[PDB]
């Protein structure tokens, strides 16, 4: 890798990484505080750097990306033994002393005559609209009705009526502030 | 949204079906009466959609443009079906607009 | 820093006057200006270096200096040895020389206004063709006219009518009757009864004996047999050089007359199975099996389906399969023959039949027609029907013969490829086909059952289909580019609105119906010239090859009218004349420069004779495009020691020349043994 | 002969050349083992550079001998000017690689449409920002081409550069300068000998006379003829396109001497090519007036050309077109910030071209066109035919059409094959019946992946493949299918299942991942190995097989020869010398040329360390694993899925459920540009290393000693490969691969020392078993508006701190726009609404649920801080909200409040 810092930020890294292991498996004949010491700097701190350098490097994505698999694939291996063998060290210590992915489809979720699916998109581009101080488009007020979206799919009905004044809207905290600063 | 009810919910598929009819209308008034009776409807609802309107990436002028078309559509078809000889049309559009 | 090599050995070496050549000198004799003489420009080009000192280690700056030393001392020039004085030199220098983008801006309007002049604009794109078509007009004579029955053979090469040895054997039951004669208009010498004289010997009496299966030869026969055969060859060899004009009447009435004659021909064919029919329904009539979630969508695959019935009906995969074995046949009917043999071709339908006619590339098409439509098919092939007999209730016609070439095979060859995915996707394109397709249902599609509008876009859409995969002549190559060369119209003002028609274009139309193509996109031409103010809607113009009214999006009209352009052949006349034409650009081009330069075919290169000082032909501005090369070098590369070790790194000329796989590939070298 | 020499060309093998030039480099005439096994020990043996074999290559041809390294054709160049031209290239194109607005660096074919869109969108939006309240504004762009870029340039403004450039030093920017220079006075085209001939008898018996091209010959007395400020087209597309830039750049700082306006003009510059524009503010009718124009685009095109007529560049008019919203770069014009998607130019090539090899590469070749114009926005009902018309092509060309000879089910049926019609393999002339989106994604493994993974899930009895995943990780479970099957063969009691999987299994024995199997060769080499010199001092230096003996004695003397690539020197000429056609094969097809057609195919036909390699290959893919799973549960419209019909359901399903299964997009409708994402050639490269050390090593004991099962107790060489090949070697090297880590440090001293076998042939690769990747797809432009569970968790882990700002920010917000809504819907819609294709409420649940039973145990403190510090580290500003919907426990959520939240030497 050649990026300047961020080349010399990912080597001081796993080089931190592979010496502080290297000097965890130097010596051992006292009692766990060296596994301890070990733990928030070989399992924590440094493997989600790398898994988050894996997903969030673009312009190394035809060219270094293969490469970055096989680095941050091999730390998993090391996260995965490292939880094995601090368990065992564990337990001489006190002792001396798949289908997960497929839980997704039916997500046509309708609330009275509103989709609560088009009700998200819009709520967000208010807030996007509200934080530039900007309009809404009226083309995000286009996947409201349910009619345009009832001629094709399953329709899941839950009768609650859109009720706007009551108590449990006070507990959000979420830009009580009118700004209209172009209005009279 | 605003929780308000718009009126008369029952044009659009009685308009769709008097110009299904009119496709097979042989009759030459009854095209001219409800020629007249969508100008009158057009005429007595206007359009409050803004300069500042962008729908995805139509704006004003192309909703506009669509608008001018339609109105020309029908004004046409009204010029061609009803003929009376040249009595000035062109002052009277400028005084109304 | 990051440990510099010094990758040669050349470090004591120079760039001024140690080199082999003696040009530097004159180039800078060429590029001293007023108020800048010899020793100053020098100075500024051998010492303009030193904008980039603090990225570069010690040695190599060292170099620098001494290689700027050496250069100021062996070119006679008072060298500089100190910074300061240096420094301030080159702050004047900089000076001086930023103060030259005034002068080339002047002469670049100076530029501009000369070049405002002595140009002149057409009114319009007809006054373009009328201008263009007088041009043509006093280069060579004898063309143009309004006579249109003179013309050769109109719809391509190929005729295939719709209706192995039980075929020749009913051919040769029929046969044995006498000729009419009928033209278009009255000619003279007659060939079409030698032609009739051909047909009738070689397969009257001579059909018995088969060499190979498909073939024979011809040796022992009486002396007027031969007579009347060489008179048959004597026949083969028609030529012409004339021109149909874009504003000619009555042509295009001729066209849509054949169109519907072609349309009417088509719906006749009594087959159900074949070649191509079998892969294409395996692939279609079950369409749904080529997916995975088909509830999904229900609007899509039948219309797919519809589509390969209509195909069905009209025979589209039974004439791609006849043109296929006819392809095939011809492409096996060039080998090791003789000059007195020749060769049937029969395809896979009941009453279809060849003549191949001596090796050459010629042959002879025959049909064989019913009564019921019998007119209209005289209407079709007019110019190309020789003659044609009655026996019965059957017609028989003699078809003009013409020349193939093997890139024309091909084109043939690709037909099955051609022609279906193209019907589907004008039949795509076309609104009011979707709309119709949508309205009926598959076991209530038919084709006596149609609106009269669709019946005749499915005229244009199966004529278009037929003659861009059926693509054979160099008129066809010529309208494709010119309309490839003109689709730059539908925007704003691009300076080539008619100037490519005054200068560029290329008149040269061999046969009728390519008439509706250009005044289609004179029509397409006209409607986009009309005036647009920002952007607009698509739907007011016309399709190219299908018509098409009510348009889409102009993605639809860029798609079709470039899958009209994308799929012709590149050379269809020989490899050795694009070949010579590969060679003798360079060769006109250099000759003009060299002529421009005033060298010779004698002397060497001679490479400054101070001519290049802001002429228009072959010249510089001299001291403009140094500063340019200066600075860009100056705002692209910064920090030149970590480049330039990744210069030496990735491309790794450190390691041996094998290394790289790019000088170790099938490249092949042309080494000179 | 008109004293002179006359010499023809003839193209050699560029290999063969280095070979030769990297031996007269070394004083080696004449081909010798002993001059060349004396030096060269190790990687402390001799080296060679580049740029020392360059001089001394110019050296070589400094001296006078007709110039017969500058003689080249059009598209062809020689060995030398293949170098010079590689220095100039390849020192200039990182130069080239600096400039962040130029793209001759293209990534291939992505960074064309993105950089393209990207200048688009910043014009407009400094037309957009210079729109406010400003006096006059006016905007225009041009795609220019130039008329002939190889012949008008003068190359001496070349000379006036490379003097300039600061990355050399002096000696190699004069080694530059006098290969430039070299370029222009040496430089003739040899004209072909046929239209030669051709061209001199019109000339002897018809003319007389000649053409313009005739006149630089003295009468057709010479047969080539120089082009002098013509550098070939294909040659400089780097430095001649950074140049131009210059020139853009040049009229940049020229526009800035204007006084009353401002200009900020940018560019792009490919070879052959322009996209540029320019902005005026201020009084536009006065320089109009001074530049004699009435429109913008006109100035600005007058102004282009008179510039580019300064330089020796000719613009042609009837090509460049400029206008307010175009560009067209090679193709795929923009209009007003919207791409046209241009499928005419994939369509088009579906039917108009093809490799013309065989029918299987031709099929390839087509079916990476099928997933282009599938990829680029494909219309309506063309797919089904577009299919159709690739693999009526691939029949018609080659193998032929069915119903006739050359079939593929006929000859099944006539063998009585047991598989059905849409399983047959693509190599056994099996049509393309793969579906959408197995094509869509991977390409090439599709079809054949597909049906290895049905019939391992026919034979095996599971019903889908992670039943499959840990029923085949836990060992001696496949070993126990084998013997029932070993018991099932000699029973005599098989059934049609059995007879599928032998046949199959039988089939991926006689191949590669996917190889043709039926090769017909071409004209066989064995008559053009004499055009190789390499074959002729492969053969220079009873006897027979004392040579043969010989040889492979000393690939055994030092095996590290014939399986590392090239590093050094006695490693690399060593292992080099120890290692219109569809219009033929119409007719050669249909013959009985190499003694066989047609009963070549099937007499393979007619005849469980490849069963275990297979199913691996199949589980140890990373893409086609999680391919499957979201095919099988798919929801089919609603949710950002069907908004449209007009060929909208063409792109959402087709990547929606793929590329939202990896992050980093959040839109619906948008042509996208793959990498090479899909490696399965790296598990191929290990098979083969291994191929050639068995048919070393098999060769050696072969040749030592006649039928060999086991050693006699030779060498330790003999004695470990014994080891190695008593089983099926590739099994056992990879199969102990996955517990050994030897990786030896490449020095060639120590790697003779460590082990002499096994890190040989499992190290010296640079490849091992390993685990591929899966990338984001690289969207490129919007339109028209076991080892899975683990990465997987890996995934959540590292997301967990961002859901842990997404979650509790959509759930207060839906609390926020619904105050009646209760704690059922809440955990309702968050078992719905998922990110990633990751529900939200089991992936929090899964990795919860063992913290929870870590903490109600009876483990210290020590024993819970450390087990998920990561975690807990996590959960310090939401754990109330945790414990907010009753999943956090009491327990837990104390431990957190109260231990988080706060003599010798």
């Amino acid at each position: 890798i050649v990026d300047d810092d961020i080349r010399e930020t990912m080597d001081e890294f796993l080089m931190n990484i592979r010496d502080t292991c290297l000097e965890g498996l130097e010596n051992c004949k006292s009692v766990e505080e060296y596994d301890s010491y070990l733990d928030e700097n070989g399992f924590n701190d440094t493997v989600e750097l790398f898994e988050n350098l894996l997903r969030t490097h673009d312009n190394f994505e035809n060219e270094y990306s293969p490469l970055f698999s096989e680095i941050v694939d091999k730390a998993k291996q090391y996260t995965r033994d490292l939880e094995g063998f601090k368990e065992i060290l564990l337990m001489l210590k006190y002792s001396l002393i798949m289908h997960a992915v497929e839980l997704m489809a039916k997500k046509h979720i309708e609330i009275g005559e509103f989709n609560l699916l088009g009700m998200i998109q819009l709520i967000k581009a208010c807030e996007t609209c509200h934080n530039n101080d900007s309009i809404l488009n009226l083309a995000s007020l286009r996947n409201v009705l349910s009619r345009t979206y009832a001629t094709f799919g399953r329709r899941i009905r839950l009768d609650h009526d859109l009720d706007l004044q009551n108590n449990l809207m006070e507990k959000s905290y979420d830009f009580k502030t009118l700004v209209l600063p172009e209005i009279k | 949204l605003t929780k308000s009810r718009s009126k008369e919910h029952f044009l659009s598929g009685r308009v769709k079906k008097a110009l299904i009819q009119l496709r097979d209308e042989q009759s030459r008034t009854k095209k001219l009466e409800v020629y007249k009776d969508i100008a009158n409807f057009l005429a007595r609802h206007p359009l409050c959609l803004s300069e500042k309107t962008l729908y995805g990436r139509y704006t004003y002028s192309d909703i506009n443009d669509y608008i001018m078309q339609t109105r020309e559509i029908i004004l046409s078809k009204i010029s061609e079906l009803d003929e009376v000889v040249e009595t000035d049309e062109d002052n009277f559009l400028l005084s109304y607009l | 820093v990051f440990f510099s090599h010094w990758t040669s050995k050349y470090k004591e070496r120079n760039p001024t006057e140690i080199a082999y050549s003696e040009d530097i000198e004159r180039i800078i004799d060429s590029l001293v200006t007023d108020e800048i003489t010899k020793e100053e420009i020098i100075h500024f080009l051998f010492g303009n270096f030193c904008f980039h000192i603090e990225t570069m280690n010690d040695q190599h700056i060292a170099d620098k200096f001494k290689g700027y030393q050496s250069s100021c001392i062996n070119l006679k020039i008072e060298p500089k040895v100190d910074l300061a004085d240096l420094k301030d030199h080159l702050i004047q220098k900089q000076q001086i020389w930023e103060s030259l983008y005034g002068k080339h801006l002047e002469k670049i309007m100076l530029r501009i206004r000369e070049k405002k002049k002595k140009e002149k604009e057409i009114p319009d794109i007809t006054t373009a063709f009328n201008q263009n078509a007088a041009e043509y007009e006093e280069k060579y004579p004898n063309c143009f006219t309004n006579d249109l029955s003179e013309t050769k053979t109109n719809f391509s090469m190929t005729w295939s009518p719709s209706f192995n040895n039980a075929i020749i054997n009913k051919f040769r039951e029929s046969f044995k009757s006498s000729s009419r004669v009928i033209y278009n208009s009255p000619y003279s010498t007659n060939k079409a009864r030698d032609i009739t004289n051909l047909v009738r010997l070689c397969l009257t009496e001579l059909s018995c004996l088969t060499r190979n299966k498909n073939e024979f030869c011809m040796k022992e026969t009486g002396r007027e047999n031969k007579t009347i055969y060489f008179k048959g060859l004597a026949v083969m060899n028609i030529h012409m050089k004339k021109l149909i004009r874009h504003d000619n009447e009555d042509s295009l009435s001729w066209c849509e007359r054949i169109k519907d004659s072609l349309f009417v021909l088509h719906n006749g064919d009594i087959r159900e199975e074949g070649k191509i029919t079998s892969v294409y329904n395996n692939y279609a009539k079950n369409p749904e099996c080529l997916y995975i979630q088909d509830s999904v969508l229900k609007t899509e695959l039948e219309t797919c389906k519809k589509i390969n019935k209509l195909c069905n009906d009209l025979a589209i995969y039974h004439y791609s399969e006849d043109m296929m074995q006819f392809s095939k046949g011809l492409m096996v009917a060039d080998r090791y023959m003789t000059k007195e043999s020749f060769k049937i071709l029969t395809t896979a339908n009941t009453s279809m039949m060849l003549l191949a006619f001596k090796s050459g590339v010629p042959y002879i098409a025959l049909h064989i027609v019913d009564e019921d439509m019998s007119d209209q098919f005289n209407i079709c092939y007019t110019k190309e029907i020789y003659s044609y007999f009655r026996n019965g209730s059957n017609y028989i016609y003699i078809m003009r013969p013409q020349r193939l070439n093997q890139v024309r095979l091909l084109s043939l060859f690709k037909t099955p490829s051609k022609v279906p995915v193209c019907f589907a996707q004008f039949s795509k394109k076309a609104n009011e086909m979707e709309k119709w397709l949508k309205n009926k249902d598959i076991e209530k599609v038919n084709v006596f059952s149609m609106t009269m509008t669709v019946k005749q876009i499915l005229i244009n859409i199966v004529f278009s289909s037929v003659m861009i995969g059926t693509v054979t002549k160099l008129s066809r190559m010529g309208i494709f580019d010119f309309m490839r060369y003109a689709g730059f119209l539908p925007l704003s003002d691009y300076s080539n609105i008619k100037e490519y028609i005054r200068d560029k274009f290329d008149p040269d139309i061999t046969n009728v119906a390519d008439i509706y193509f250009v005044n289609g996109i004179k029509k397409l031409l006209f409607r986009m010239e009309d005036l647009d103010i920002i952007g607009g809607i698509t739907d007011l113009n016309i399709k190219c090859p299908i018509t098409g009214s009510t348009l889409l999006t102009l993605e639809d009209l860029y798609n079709n009218v470039y899958l009209a352009i994308y799929m012709m052949p590149k050379s269809l006349h020989n490899h050795v004349h694009n070949l010579t034409s590969l060679l003798n650009v360079p060769a006109e081009w250099e000759l003009k420069f060299r002529k421009e330069l005033g060298f010779n075919i004698f002397e060497d290169i001679y490479p400054k004779k101070a001519m290049f000082d802001d002429k228009d032909l072959f010249s510089i501005n001299g001291a403009l495009n140094v500063k340019a090369l200066s600075d860009y070098y100056l705002g692209n590369i910064e920090n030149v020691g970590l480049m330039r070790s990744e210069i030496e790194n990735k491309e790794d000329f450190l390691s041996p020349c094998y290394k790289i796989s790019t000088l170790k590939s099938s490249k092949k070298c042309s080494q000179s043994n | 002969y008109y004293r002179n020499n006359v010499t023809v060309l003839k193209s050699k093998k560029v290999s063969e050349e280095l070979y030769d030039l990297v031996k007269q480099f070394h004083n080696m005439m004449e081909i010798d083992l002993d001059s060349v096994m004396n030096l060269g020990k190790g990687t402390e043996g001799k080296k060679h550079t580049f740029l020392q074999m360059l001089e001394f290559v110019m050296s070589k041809a400094k001296n006078v001998t007709g110039s017969v390294d500058f003689l080249v054709s059009v598209y062809l160049m020689s060995m030398k000017v293949k170098m010079m031209l590689y220095f100039i290239e390849h020192t200039f194109k990182h130069v080239a690689q600096s400039d962040p607005s130029e793209a001759i660096s293209i990534s291939g074919d992505n960074k064309i449409r993105a950089l393209s869109t990207l200048s688009l969108d910043t014009i407009t939006s400094y037309n957009d920002i210079l729109n406010k309240n400003s006096k006059k504004s006016r905007l225009a762009f041009l795609s220019a081409d130039q008329s002939k870029w190889s012949a008008s340039d003068l190359t001496y403004k070349y000379v006036l550069a490379i003097i300039l450039n600061p990355i050399l030093t002096t000696g190699e920017a004069s080694l530059m300068i006098e290969c430039i220079l070299m370029y222009v006075k040496l430089k003739k085209v040899c004209i072909p000998t046929d239209i030669f001939l051709n061209l001199r008898k019109a000339q002897g018996t018809f003319g007389q006379n000649e053409t313009a091209i005739g006149l630089l010959t003295k009468g057709l007395t010479t047969n080539t003829y120089p082009v002098s400020m013509n550098w070939l087209q294909g040659n400089l597309n780097y430095l001649s396109s950074v140049y131009h830039s210059c020139a853009m750049k040049a009229y940049h700082k020229t526009l800035e001497c204007y006084k009353d306006c401002d200009f900020q003009t940018r560019w792009i510059v490919h070879s052959d090519d322009n996209a540029t524009s320019l902005i005026a503010s201020g009084e536009v009718d006065k320089m109009l007036t001074d530049f004699s124009s009435s429109s913008l685009p006109e100035m600005l095109f007058r102004s282009i050309e008179a510039h580019f007529k300064s330089f020796c560049i000719t613009l042609n008019p009837k090509k460049s077109y400029a206008s307010s919203s175009e560009v067209e770069f090679i193709s795929e014009r923009i209009v007003n910030g919207a791409i046209i998607p241009l499928y005419c130019r994939h369509l088009a090539n579906c039917c108009t071209e093809s490799s013309h090899i065989s029918y299987f590469d031709d099929l390839m070749s087509l079916s990476i066109h099928v997933t282009m114009l599938l990829r680029k926005g494909c219309p309506n009902e063309v797919i089904p035919f577009a299919y159709g018309a690739v693999q009526v092509q691939a029949l018609s060309i080659y193998s032929m059409l069915p119903g006739e000879v050359n079939d593929s089910i006929r000859i099944f049926k006539k063998l009585g094959v047991s598989l059905k019609s849409n399983e047959i393999p693509t190599n056994m002339g099996g049509w393309l019946t793969s579906p959408i989106e197995p094509l869509s994604i991977l390409g090439p493994s599709s079809n054949d992946q597909i049906i290895y993974y049905n019939v391992i899930r026919d034979f095996l009895n599971k019903k889908s493949l992670e039943e499959v995943k840990d029923s085949v990780s836990s060992s001696s479970y496949l070993q126990m299918r084998f013997r029932e099957l070993k018991g099932k063969y000699e029973k005599g009691t098989l059934e049609e299942k059995d007879k599928k999987m032998i046949f199959l299994i039988n089939l991926f024995e006689k191949a590669t991942m996917l190889t043709q199997i039926i090769k017909l060769p071409n004209f066989i080499n064995e008559n053009a190995l004499n055009k190789m010199s390499s074959y002729k001092d492969f053969s220079k230096l009873i006897a027979s097989s004392l040579e043969m003996e010989s040889v492979h004695d000393i690939m055994i003397k030092n095996p590290e020869t014939i399986l590392i690539a090239p590093l050094n020197d006695r490693d690399f000429l060593l292992s080099q010398l120890f290692m219109k056609l569809a219009l033929d094969r119409v007719l050669r097809s249909k013959a009985r040329t190499k003694m066989t057609y047609e009963e070549n195919m099937e007499k393979k036909i007619l005849e469980y360390c490849s069963f275990k390699t297979c199913v691996n290959l199949v589980i140890k893919d990373v893409n086609f694993s999680m391919l499957i799973p979201i095919l099988d549960s798919a929801y089919p419209c609603e949710s950002r899925k069907r908004d449209n019909y007009n060929f909208r359901w063409f792109q959402t399903e087709k990547w929606i459920p793929v590329v939202e299964g990896s992050p980093g997009l959040v839109v619906m409708h948008a042509v996208y540009g793959s990498n090479y994402i899909e490696n399965l050639g790296l598990k191929n490269i290990p098979l083969t290393d291994d191929s050639i050390n068995v048919l070393t090593s098999t060769f050696g004991t072969g040749l030592i000693m006649e039928d060999v099962k086991s050693l006699v107790k030779g060498k330790d060489s003999f004695e470990t490969e014994a080891f190695s090949n008593s089983n099926e070697c590739q099994r056992l090297v990879k199969a102990c691969n996955y517990m050994i880590a030897a990786q030896n440090r490449l020095l060639a001293i120590n790697t003779c020392f460590t082990r002499k076998s096994f890190p040989f042939y499992s190290k010296f690769n640079l490849g091992r078993g390993f685990i591929s990747n899966t990338l984001a797809l690289l969207s490129t432009i919007y339109s028209k508006e076991k080892t899975i569970r683990t990465v997987v968790s890996a995934q959540q882990d590292m997301n967990l701190e961002k859901i842990l700002d997404t979650a509790v920010y959509i759930s207060d917000k839906l609390q926020s726009l619904f105050p009646t809504i209760t704690r059922e819907d809440i955990v309702l819609i968050l078992q719905n609404v998922c990110l990633d294709s990751k529900p939200i409420w089991q992936s929090l649940e899964d990795k919860m649920k063992k913290i929870n039973n870590s903490t109600a145990s009876g483990f210290t403190v020590s024993n819970v801080i450390l087990s998920h510090n990561s975690e807990l580290n996590t959960i310090q500003k939401q754990i109330v909200w945790m414990w907010n919907m009753g999943l956090c426990s009491h327990r837990t959520l104390d431990f957190v409040i109260r231990y988080i939240r706060r003599i010798g030497i």
